[PDB]
């Protein structure tokens, strides 16, 4: 078989920049490497076929190179929609195969996150389990640190993250965190607070609710 | 074991992207200097200054 | 359609392997109706998985 | 306008079969070559299979020979995959694609995927609770509400607002997977804090796997 | 990087 190998497998620019990334086949593949593009929530799209032939209707800021059995991907000008990962994949021989992938990430300025939280729904109390939601929107970088405290003991080892990938009019990202519970754990504690360090605020923000307060 | 190698790609005109390289250390670091190599072709003559025993690089393009 | 003496050899095969249940016989079945090609295959996976559930 | 449609996916036990089904349109797919293409977190994108619909032709990949199928029909312009002896190896969405439609040479159309999970665990329908705006989900004359869906299996779930009407300042969170083997999710919009009250919110939530469908109107709390 | 279904993204550490 032919195995292909992409790198970098991440690569952050700002916009307006000149990216490049690459593709190497293990042996000869002639020109017979396309590029596809995955956008957040899609199927592979093509960009370039045969190395170096832009497919009908992507944008001319895309072009494609062959240099022996290294093959190249240039985005020319970087667009906020470019945010995506990139896959090559040779057909000159079966199994036809796809590189690992590269993400590209758009640069931006820093942005400190809006911090939230949310209490347990009345609904979900009904039925013996808590979940307390922490909620970080639109920031950048993606870096964070967010902890819980329950009467001002640290928790550990019952909260999970989420973060979204990069929105695409701001090129921010979103996180909730999420402490889970049980009802009776829950109704036997006051303080619940949700601690957020990231470099765009000053110092870290604590966001709290007593149980039971309006 | 698996590494992840962190490069920042300073071009000449003071523009700075990032990158990443993962494999064994061998394998990132080939990676890299590969990498550089090629960017160097357009960008001008590269510099690779590394730091954090070679899992951390600075690579400067001439222009 | 019509199938040849080989074609219809893999088939009593998979037909009458006792430690199928009737989803995968059905499911080998219609893959020997999908590509003829592979019915060596097939039948090779098909003895695997009745031998796996003895 | 070339589509391709992708169905069938769902949760198989280990051992088990199912079938997939790739509908053309917009093209004859006689005309080209169809192939099945999965992709998943541990192999990434794999190449399955590939037909030559005008001669039957077939190719497989190594891993699956004698275990998958592919197969068309010209006449209802639809082709398939029998999926024999699943492992869970095989878990991924899968995609159909066509090549050389056109006579370009590359995969230049594909379906939206469909998903198979190969898991011996039960379907589940998520529960769906509020995240209600409050005192302290507001800043700068803007407010967050939202969705919590939780313990739900397997994927996948649909989350949107106001019936697709409202999608500006909406972050619907990754699936995340719970200790127990059950996923759960949130989605947040944030809106103007002067629309609470007077424009109704409404979180749409669909778990087909469980045949479950949540309107949940999410409003501020009595107090 | 690995995949994730839910975003259909490739996810770094
Ligand atoms: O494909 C739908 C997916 O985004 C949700 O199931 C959450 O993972």
């Amino acid at each position: 078989d032919i195995q292909m190998t992409q790198s970098p497998i991440l690569l952050s620019a700002s916009v307006g920049d000149r990216v490049t990334i690459t593709c190497r086949a293990s042996q000869d593949v002639n020109t017979a490497v396309a590029w596809y593009q995955q956008r957040t929530n899609g199927s592979p799209r093509l960009l370039i076929y045969s190395a170096s032939f832009l497919y009908s209707g992507v944008p001319s800021r895309f072009s494609g190179s062959r240099s022996g059995t290294d093959f190249t991907l240039t985005i020319s000008s970087l667009q906020p929609e470019d945010e995506a990962d990139y896959y090559c994949q040779q057909h000159y021989t079966t199994p036809p195969t796809f590189g690992a992938g590269t993400k590209v990430e758009i640069k931006r300025t820093v942005a400190a996150p809006s911090v939230f939280i949310f209490p347990p729904s009345d609904e979900q109390l009904k039925s013996g389990t808590a979940s307390v939601v922490c909620l970080l929107n639109n920031f950048y970088p993606r870096e964070a640190k967010v902890q819980w405290k329950v009467d001002n003991a640290l928790q550990s080892g019952n909260s999970q993250e989420s973060v979204t990938e990069q929105d695409s009019k701001d090129s921010t990202y979103s996180l909730s965190s999420t402490l889970t519970l049980s009802k009776a754990d829950y109704e036997k504690h006051k303080v619940y607070a949700c601690e957020v360090t990231h470099q765009g605020l000053s110092s870290p923000v604590t966001k709290s609710f007593n149980r039971g307060e309006c | 074991s698996e590494v992840t190698i962190k490069v920042n790609l300073i071009f000449a005109d003071g523009k700075i992207q990032t990158a990443e390289f993962k494999g064994t250390f061998e394998e990132a670091t080939a990676e890299a200097y590969r990498y550089a190599a090629l960017l160097a072709k357009v960008n001008g003559e590269y510099t690779a200054d590394l730091e954090d025993g070679g899992n951390h690089m600075n690579i400067k393009f001439a222009g | 359609g019509s199938y040849n003496k080989d074609q219809q050899s893999a088939f009593y095969e998979i037909l009458n392997m006792p430690n199928l249940n009737e989803a995968q016989r059905n499911g080998f079945i219609q893959s020997l109706k999908d590509d003829p090609s592979q019915s060596t295959n097939v039948l090779g996976e098909a003895k695997k998985l009745n031998e796996s559930q003895a | 306008e070339v589509q391709l449609v992708e169905s069938g996916g769902g949760l198989v036990q280990p051992g088990g079969s199912l079938r997939l089904s790739c509908a053309a349109s917009g093209f004859n797919i006689k005309d080209t070559y169809i192939h099945w293409v999965r992709q998943s977190p541990g192999k990434g994108l794999e190449w399955v299979a590939r037909i030559y619909p005008t001669n039957g032709y077939t190719r497989y990949a190594d891993s699956v020979k004698g275990r998958f199928t592919i197969s068309a029909d010209t006449s209802k312009n639809t082709a398939y995959l029998q999926m024999n002896s699943l492992r869970a190896e095989d878990t991924a969405i899968y995609y159909c694609s066509r090549w050389g439609g056109d006579g370009f040479y590359a995969m230049d159309y594909w379906g939206q995927g469909t998903l198979v999970t190969v898991s011996s665990a039960s379907t589940k329908g998520p529960s769906v609770f509020p995240l209600a705006p409050s005192s302290k989900s507001t800043s700068g004359g803007t407010a967050a509400l939202g969705c919590l869906v939780k313990d739900y299996f397997p994927e996948p779930v649909t989350v949107s607002w106001n019936s697709g009407a409202l999608t500006s300042g909406v972050h619907t969170f990754p699936a995340v997977l719970q200790s127990s083997g059950l996923y759960s999710l949130s989605s947040v919009v944030t809106v103007p804090s002067s629309s609470l009250g007077t424009q109704t919110y409404i979180c749409n939530v669909n778990h087909k796997p469980s045949n479950t469908k949540v309107d949940k109107k999410v409003e501020p709390k009595s107090c | 990087c690995q995949f994730d279904f839910s975003t259909x993204r490739l996810r770094c550490g």
